[PDB]
């Protein structure tokens, strides 16, 4: 329905904080929820396109880790 | 005051291991997006997981790159030009 | 023919010389994969992974802990610039992040 | 059935020689068993590639001495290099 | 004029695609090699001297003083204390060069 | 010669900088549209 | 008149008769020597390891 | 020896696009090598997908697959269309 | 009598040297004849889509000689050809236009 | 026509003529000078094809271009309109490329 | 050294085709430094496939293998 609002607004005071940002000016939600939104839309329908592939209804962790390598974005002890 | 506890707030998530985004909402966030890809998918549990810890980690980096983008230009304070900055010169869009 | 014995045995190696041959010949690398590159790739692979647990070794060590956790070999990578080249674009589940601050932000 | 086929003894073997003292957790193992697959797959695509580079159809020492030339950054190239000249030094004889 | 107007063509590559001039040595000892050779004979390359039965004495590259030591990075070698102090200032051109001047493991 | 063509290009592209009338990139018909791209323009009125 | 190497060991290399090599440091120079049999019989009987600092009677 | 390339293809490919247009050797060197690259990489990430497949065969499947995994968007969805019939043809022709 | 493969699929690109690319290329020990019938398709999409964009940014410029300037104006009009080539390069294809806006000047 | 201009007028005119064309703006002896340098502390006495050192020099303008855009837009950003190394670095560390 | 051949004017050029509206008298010396590092990659890659040839000629495809291998592929040399 309208999930990306779900992003809420201290997890991302604390994503910035890990990442080290002093101020945050409150104009940056909606495009850093945007942003992030469509870099799942990319993991999601690559992920989705080797899940159809395989003839398979369920995405596993190894469709994942394929489209994060498909980008070149890894990330390592999910396996493979 | 302000802008001290903000500061402090930083080296407790640095320091800290574990997940910041709440796993149910990142969860229907996935499906919601998946939506129009397909209707009916399955998830593994695992799967999510990966998906979170990359999409915290895509954002902690950009958030750097932001960081760098406002204090090159003398700020503290971040703004939406910083990512709109980042996301051109990274070569993503 | 009496004892048989590993090929990482006769090149000096924990890493399985078998498994490399058998992973390079089925993975269609070539049509003719000569004995010398799995146990030269073993040895390789055996480097990397001597040189990264210990530096993850050292790095739980300094964090008093006497177990390598995903935090230990973050804390090993990012603070390794010939590392951070060599896994400078890979993700490490449960790893967190290297603390860092611009000078510029700190307070007085 | 399928079997996991890990390098988790290796590694093992390894830490148990540069750490006595230290152990490994199972998400670690996990790490280190995605640290060999993925730099075992960087190393034998680019060795694929420098085959047929050179129109060869086999790979063997030299085309994984160049790969690691090619992969590795720094000092890790060189100690990598012998480290494998080594083990096929002991092969050989 | 001259002692001859009608040079002959005494096997030079008077129009092929090698270089003018005859066969380098290299390739006059390789064809002299296949010639019916008894093992007394005095073959142009049996009059090579031996390789040499001693260890070679250690020199010292910049000073040609008898060397007792050897650098780790540069791998020169040197004598004294205060050409350590010179060795690790040269530039890498010249590091490259001191290693080829005696045919050492730099190419 | 016809590089006086490309002289009053120039010219005409120099009275539009001297009254601020360019495009964002500094610069100055569907039928140069591929298939694709009227599938796309399509994509774009819907 | 005596013969003596002193210095911090930096690095120390042996391998399979044996053949070695070992480095040392003073304050103001580096170096690296081969080692003969009677040396590789000698700094690995007397446990030597990198950053130990080293007298050795060259003669002996 | 014998250049085994495109060029020929490419050069029929721009007659039957444009019949009245030309292309310098520069601009063919550019297609040859694209060609190739685009080749290298489908081929590539097909035998990816077969190798996480544990399958053998490069199936039109595993092509279709792979060039919608490396087309954007659109061009992803044409180049199918074009792909696919081209399959229906020859599945057709015999 | 034969028929080539090319022609029987339809295209001008050559669906048997795709088959042999494949099979010597190591991608598999097993080669399905669809494959190369479906690469050489697209590939041919690919040339005949940007050569078309290619011979009009030609014929708009005032020229009709394809050189590797009408190549990178194809390329970076399009945005599916913007991010499929990316950060690949042309060989004096030169920048697609750009006088930055702001220093453009009021 | 005018003399002394305003300042970026004919800058302007740079920019277009060097974007319309697509000539390289090094000269080539400089540059096949410069190539023959950076392998010989690596590998003595290397012989460079007349194509490669084409491709190379042809590689170095692409990739200080599009380094030249990226340090522009962060000047742009950073409120000036000149270029500054400090531009280049963090181009550099947003591109990944070095630190 | 032959670096700085690569003339002040050439980078200014090479700066203005990026659309710089204008330059800082710093740029022209560490532009050199980025054009010699930048080199002291793809050179050193390219001899690594050349020496794996056992060439003594760097190739078109020895520096199309690199510039290929570091992501920056160059279409129009090689094939």
């Amino acid at each position: 329905r309208d999930n990306i609002q779900g992003i809420t607004k201290p997890a991302i005071r604390r994503l910035a904080r890990r990442g080290g940002v002093k101020r945050i000016s409150g104009l940056i939600y909606e495009e850093t929820r945007g942003v992030l939104k469509v870099f799942l839309e990319n993991v999601i329908r690559d992920a989705v396109t080797y899940t159809e592939h395989a003839k398979r209804k369920t995405v596993t962790a190894m469709d994942v880790v394929y489209a994060l390598k498909r980008q070149g974005r890894t990330l390592y002890g999910f396996g493979g | 005051r302000p802008g001290t506890v903000a500061l402090r707030e930083i080296r407790r998530y640095q320091k800290s291991t574990e997940l910041l985004i709440r796993k149910l909402p990142f969860q229907r966030l996935v499906r919601e997006i998946a939506q129009d890809f397909k209707t009916d998918l399955r998830f593994q549990s695992s799967a999510v997981m990966a998906l979170q810890e990359a999409c915290e980690a895509y954002l902690v980096g950009l958030f750097e790159d932001t960081n760098l983008c406002a204090i090159h230009a003398k700020r503290v304070t971040i703004m939406p030009k910083d990512i709109q900055l980042a996301r051109r010169i990274r070569g993503e869009r | 023919r009496a004892k048989a014995k590993t090929r990482s045995s006769r090149a000096g190696l924990q890493f399985p010389v078998g498994r490399v041959h058998r992973l390079l010949r089925k993975g269609n690398y070539s049509e003719r994969v000569g004995a010398g590159a799995p146990v030269y790739l073993a040895a390789v692979l055996e480097y990397l992974t001597a040189e990264i647990l210990e530096l993850a070794g050292n790095a739980a060590r300094d964090n008093k802990k006497t177990r390598i956790i995903p935090r230990h070999l973050q804390l090993a990578i990012r603070n390794d610039e010939e590392l951070n080249k060599l896994l400078g674009r890979v993700t490490i589940a449960q790893g967190g992040v290297l603390p860092n601050i611009q000078a510029v932000l700190l307070p007085k | 059935r399928s079997r996991k086929e890990s390098y988790s003894i290796y590694v093992y073997k390894v830490l148990k020689q540069v750490h006595p003292d230290t152990g490994i957790s199972s998400k670690a193992m996990g790490i280190m068993n995605s640290f060999v697959n993925d730099i075992f797959e960087r190393i034998a695509g680019e060795a694929s590639r420098l085959a047929h580079y050179n129109k060869r159809s086999t790979i063997t020492s030299r085309e994984i001495q160049t790969a690691v030339r090619l992969l590795l950054p720094g000092e890790l190239a060189k100690h990598a290099v012998s480290e494998g000249t080594k083990a096929v030094t002991k092969y050989t004889s | 004029k001259d002692p001859n107007f009608v040079h002959s063509g005494h096997g030079g590559a008077v129009a092929g695609k090698k270089n003018r001039t005859w066969k380098n040595l290299k390739q006059i000892l390789a064809s002299e090699r296949a010639l019916p050779w008894q093992l007394n004979d005095p073959n142009y390359f049996s009059i090579d001297a031996p390789p040499s039965f001693k260890p070679a004495k250690k020199y010292s590259d910049v000073s040609g003083l008898l060397a007792n030591y050897t650098d780790p990075q540069s791998k020169l070698r040197f004598s004294t204390i205060e050409e350590f102090s010179y060795i690790r200032r040269l530039p890498s051109d010249v590091v490259t060069g001191y290693l080829a001047l005696r045919k050492a493991t730099s190419i | 010669g016809l590089g006086g063509q490309e002289e009053e290009e120039e010219q005409r592209w120099l009275d539009a900088l001297e009254k601020g009338e360019l495009d964002d990139n500094g610069d100055l018909n569907e039928r140069l549209l591929t298939a694709r791209q009227r599938a796309l323009l399509q994509k774009a009125r819907s | 008149e005596t013969e003596i190497i002193e210095g911090e060991v930096v690095e120390i290399q042996i391998d399979r008769s044996k053949v070695g090599k070992l480095t040392l440091k003073t304050t103001e120079m580096e170096t690296i020597y081969d080692l003969g049999t009677k040396m590789i019989e000698s700094l690995t009987k007397d446990k030597v390891q990198a950053g130990d600092v080293i007298t050795i009677d060259k003669a002996t």
